[PDB]
This record gives structure tokens, C-alpha cells and sequence, in this order.
């Protein structure tokens, strides 16, 4: 997901490759760009 | 036939005016991805080589065919003998950048480092000529540059490549009525 | 005796008409392509004024000039007329050519000239005249014709150019055949341009002198 | 203490913004009359690019001027872009005015200005300034506003006109009640017009001087 | 497509093997000669 490229699926498990993820219970700078104000303010004239 | 001359139309007359029978033909030789797809050698400078390959000798295969277009595009393989490690940079670098590691560096193995490198240019197409200074070609038309602490040979092989409006493509000019060779013979 | 072989050609407000025409050269395509890239954020805009024909004297083809003779005319040229202002007042353009070349002598002259439009033309070397043919291009041969007539689009490494700094098309006129007048034929045969940029698109208002 | 009366006015590639608007002045007319009429004989075109706005400065309000100081700007005016060029190379032209006014002093100065778009105005009598309300108008009152707005058609004894020779329309601001600084009012105000030709069209195209 | 044989697929993606072409919006030397004039022009005889 970086930078790779190989088509082929890994030789190894996926437990060997990389740590594993654990879970309890762009996120921010993405929905704080998309929410970003793209009008006018005034009344507009032609 | 007789067509008008002074028009331009292509006239194509075949063998069967006089009774002979066009054969089939099979033109995959002159296929222009084909036919550019090969190494060609070029004479590298010590360390800095920009890869431009207006460098391919216009005598080549290569060289005299990428000059009979005017307008190109493709993609790059290179092979390099060279000392040291290489380092590839873009089209757009600072010079300095040939010394960073970080920017795509192959570490010695011998006996020669083969690469795929994309193009790299900011036009959509580069051009074998071009009408600005009238010689000197802008600098962005390069596919970057590379570095390695001695470089001994070169070779550019272009991938993908696509050729736009045709331009003279010149053979040797006999001094006596045909030119004649030592063709290999057993 | 004379032809009905008869053409008119129109752009813009002025016409040029010939009867002895041969037909015209489309060279490399038959329309242009995209004139709205990425380069130009969307701001380009077609100044249909500027489409119109100019005119330019080229050189005169006397008899003894010979193979290989040739006038190289760059393109964009001076123009003192619309077409001409937009280049002070527009950063980028782009536009294609519709050219016609006039040689009239009469029928009664022999002798050939080629007309090609070719771009990036920064200069050309004598063996490769032997191939001026690969270009868009159409004779003028006097027993038959007296206008040449090529259209040609926009091209060029870039969407849009900077006319003040690169010429992407030359017109050249070359003699193949060396002209005769023997004893009816006209003595000497003026070439003549008359030329319209088409299709002209404009992108980046210049401040003024002001 | 400042204020949400905010409007953006765009003329082309040129865009104009202000926060105490007052809103606009129509003069005569929503819309203009038909620019297609049998003195051009079909051969008039719209030129886009000159629709957009060009500055400059009028006077600068003092408080020694009062009432009936007036400044007057013939319209069209010197222009050194894009419409100025069309006045050299058209015989005839047309086009209505989109005209707004500035004069930026502060909230803490009084005093008035009343802005019109007079058509003919060869010169005013003092009695006269009186009625000048007749005329498209607004005003300029430090404690509101500091932009005026009037957008104005074509108008004439002809449909095209000849702007070497005459000029339809002046742009008038007239001093009706003096200037006042008092404490915390700016000095005194320079009064500026920023302006864009709205529908020009052209017909009758000029030789060059080659 | 040019001067390539291997009948097995690239172990890379195309992302890094190529350049990625991007759209907007023998092309004209083969509808040239395509188009050329084949035929006779007089009356033939025989």
C-alpha cells in the first residue's frame, strides 16, 4: 500500500511480515480540507 | 496510371496493371515499437549523465530512426556499467539531488544494473528538433539524469514508443553507381 | 484552353478564389485536438476575429535559380492586424494555418516548385530536400496550376505556445524544376501568401504599457 | 460597526467585492436594444475579451470644495488594453458602461457625493446641477456606503457610433454637501472608478498602416 | 508489444512497470496509405 508492487501474494503469512493491529473498544485533515468553505459571501452580479 | 502530379493524393499502382498479382506482405519489422525496442550504446561521461536520448548516435538504427520523427514519447530502460552506486533522479532535479540515496539508487552488482525508468518530462510528447533558438534543445526535454563515481557504459532502450510526423531518414551516398559492401558470406 | 477546376475559400470577412485548383493538402490531421487542456485552468477563449487572411510576398522565381532554391517563411510572422495584437496581449496561443501560395506566370512557362509546411523547421540540409515530400505539401507545376493550398492544425510539445519564443511551423518553397519561359511563357513568376489563421485561442491577459 | 451589505460584481476575468453596497443603479434601461440593425448589414461581432474592468483615478475630495465641484470623465476613455485596441481597428462600435465608483474615506467623515451617467454631456449649468437626480444615479454618503453602482445601456441617434467623433455618455461626481474630517475622519478622500465595457460590438474593419 | 515474448504476466504491477497514460476529453500515416489511388484513370482495353 506504500510503495509495492509485486502482483504475487507474499510467502510468508501476513503474521510474519508485519506486526498485527489490535483494536479497542484521511480521519482528520481529510474531512477538515473537504469540509473547507468554496462559495461566495456576497450576492453575486453577473 | 496517370493521376495529376501537382495534388499530393498518394497513386499506389500494383502489378496487376499489366497482369501480375500483388503477394501478401508481413510488416512487423517496421512496426515502430518493434523496431525501437532495442539497447543501443552511447559514450557516458565520467560520473553526471543526463539521459537525453538525443545522445544515440544519429547513424545508429536508433539514432537515424527517433530523427526521422519529429515528436516522441516513450518509456526507458538503461543498462550501466559502472563503479560504485547509481543513482537515477528525475526530470525537474537539482544536480545536488545525484548525491542522495533516497532518490532511486542501485547498490553494485556485477556485472551491470539494468533499471525501467517512466517518463518523467512535463510535456505531453518531446520533439527531436524544435524551433525556438534559429542546435540547443529546451532542457526539460531529459528523462533525468544519473550519477554513479564512474560510469562505463550506457545504453538506452526506449519502451512503448510512439513517433509523430515523419522527417528525411538518409542512407550513405554511393561515390559509384551502387553502393557495395562485404556482405557475410560463407 | 484555361480551367473548372474552381475553388473558394473563405475566413473570416475576406475570400480568395482561384480557377485552377488541384485541391487542398490536409496535413496530419483534419481537425484540431483538444484546445482545453490542464495547462490553461479553464480561462482560453476563441478570438474568431483574428481568423482571416494576410498576405506576404515570398520571393521571385526567375530562371536561374535551380533545384533546391528555396524561401523558408516562420510562422507565426509580423502581423500588424488582430491576429497580430493578440500575441501582445496574450501570454499563450494556440492556432492552426490555412495556406494558400500563389506563382502565376502562364501556361506557356515550364518549371516546378514544391510547397510544404513543416514544423520546427530550424534550418535544412541539401540531401533531405530529396524528401521535403514526407511534409504536408502540394506542387506548383505551370502547365497545370497556379495556386498551392495546404491546411495544417496546431502542433507542438505543449497545449498552448509562447509564439514569442518558438515558431512551430515554416512554409517553404522550393524549386524541383528550374522555370523555362521559351518564347510565350511569362518572364519571371512572383510567389505570393495569402494565409488565415484558424481556429485562434488565446490564454493569459498581459498588463499594458500603462 | 462596519457592515453586511456585500456585493461581488465580475466583468470577465475581473472580479470587484464590496461590504457597503447600496445595491445597484439601472439607467434607462434592463437589457440592451437590438445590436443587429440594417447599418452593419449582418457583418458586426460581439469581442468578449474587452468586457472587463479598467481603473482610474477621478479627483480627490477636499474640504475646501463645495457644493457643485464637479468632475467629469467622457466615456469611451483612453484605453490601453484590449477595448482601446478594438477602437483602432473597427469603424464602428457599441457598448453599454457597467460603472462603479469609490471614494474611501472613513465612517467618521460627512459630506456627500452624487454620482450620474449623463448622456451628451456637453458641459452642465450650475442651475442644472439642481436636477441631476434626473440622470441614473447614486450617492456616495460616508456614514452608509463608500461605492456606487449604475449599469447603463448603449444609447444614441445611431445604433453604432463612431467613438473618435462622439462620446454618449459622461461619468459626473458632484460635491452636493462639503466634505467634513471633525476628529477621526480620514483627511480627505480620492475618489477612484473602476469600469468595464458591457456587450461591445464591432463592424468595419480598418486596414492596418503596413 | 514492441520486442517482448514472455508469455507468463509481470510479477510487477503496471503502476511501476509503466508510465499510467492519461485521457482528455496507424492513426494518420495508415489512412494515408489506406486512402491511396489504386485504380486506372483512362478507358482500359484488353
Amino acid at each position: 500500500s506504500g510503495n509495492t508492487g509485486s502482483i504475487i501474494n507474499n510467502y510468508y503469512m501476513q503474521q510474519y511480515q508485519n506486526s498485527m493491529d489490535t483494536q479497542l473498544g484521511n480521519d482528520w485533515f481529510s474531512k477538515l480540507a473537504s469540509s473547507a468553505f468554496s462559495g461566495l459571501f456576497g450576492a453575486l452580479l453577473a | 496510371t496517370t493521376s495529376a502530379g501537382e495534388s499530393a493524393d498518394p497513386v499506389t499502382t500494383t502489378v496487376e496493371n499489366y497482369g501480375g498479382e500483388t503477394q501478401i506482405q508481413r510488416r512487423q519489422h517496421t512496426d515502430v515499437s518493434f523496431i525501437m525496442d532495442r539497447f543501443v550504446k552511447v559514450t557516458p561521461q565520467n560520473q553526471i549523465n543526463i539521459l537525453d536520448l538525443m545522445q544515440v548516435p544519429s547513424h545508429t538504427l536508433v539514432g537515424g530512426l527517433l530523427r526521422a520523427s519529429t515528436y516522441y514519447f516513450s518509456d526507458l530502460e538503461i543498462a550501466v556499467k559502472h563503479e560504485g552506486d547509481l543513482t537515477w533522479v528525475p526530470n525537474g532535479a537539482p544536480e545536488k539531488a545525484l548525491d542522495n540515496t533516497t532518490n532511486p539508487t542501485a547498490y553494485h552488482k556485477a556485472p551491470l544494473t539494468r533499471l525501467a525508468l517512466p517518463y518523467t518530462a512535463p510535456h505531453r510528447v518531446l520533439a527531436t528538433v524544435y524551433n525556438g533558438e534559429c542546435r540547443t534543445l529546451p532542457t526539460s526535454f531529459n528523462y533525468g539524469a544519473i550519477k554513479a563515481t564512474r560510469v562505463t557504459e550506457l545504453l538506452y532502450r526506449m519502451k512503448r514508443a510512439e513517433t509523430y510526423c515523419p522527417r528525411p531518414l538518409l542512407a550513405i551516398h554511393p561515390t559509384e553507381a551502387r553502393h557495395k559492401q562485404k556482405i557475410v558470406a560463407p | 484552353l484555361l480551367e473548372d477546376r474552381i475553388l473558394t475559400t473563405r475566413n473570416g470577412h475576406t475570400t480568395s478564389t482561384t480557377q485552377s485548383s488541384v485541391g487542398v493538402t490536409y496535413g496530419y490531421a483534419t481537425a484540431e485536438d483538444f484546445v482545453s487542456g490542464p495547462n490553461t485552468s479553464g480561462l482560453e477563449t476563441r478570438v474568431v476575429q483574428a481568423e482571416r487572411f494576410f498576405k506576404t510576398h515570398l520571393f521571385d522565381w526567375v530562371t536561374s535559380d535551380s533545384f533546391g532554391r528555396c524561401h523558408l517563411l516562420e510562422l507565426p510572422t509580423d502581423h500588424k492586424g488582430v491576429y497580430g495584437s493578440l500575441t501582445d496581449s496574450y501570454a499563450y496561443m494556440r492556432n492552426g494555418w490555412d495556406v494558400e501560395v500563389t506563382a502565376v506566370g502562364n501556361q506557356f512557362n515550364g518549371g516546378c516548385l514544391l510547397v510544404a509546411m513543416v514544423p520546427e523547421l530550424c534550418s535544412i540540409q541539401k540531401r533531405e530536400l530529396y524528401q521535403l515530400t514526407l511534409f504536408p505539401h502540394q506542387f506548383i507545376n505551370p502547365r497545370t496550376n497556379m495556386t498551392a493550398h495546404i491546411t495544417v492544425p496546431f502542433v507542438g510539445v505543449n497545449r498552448y505556445d509562447q509564439y514569442k519564443v518558438h515558431k512551430p511551423w515554416t512554409l517553404v518553397v522550393m524549386v524541383v524544376a528550374p522555370l523555362t519561359v521559351n518564347t510565350e511563357g511569362a518572364p519571371q513568376i512572383k510567389v505570393y501568401a495569402n494565409i488565415a489563421p484558424t481556429n485562434v485561442h488565446v490564454a493569459g491577459e498581459f498588463p499594458s504599457k500603462e
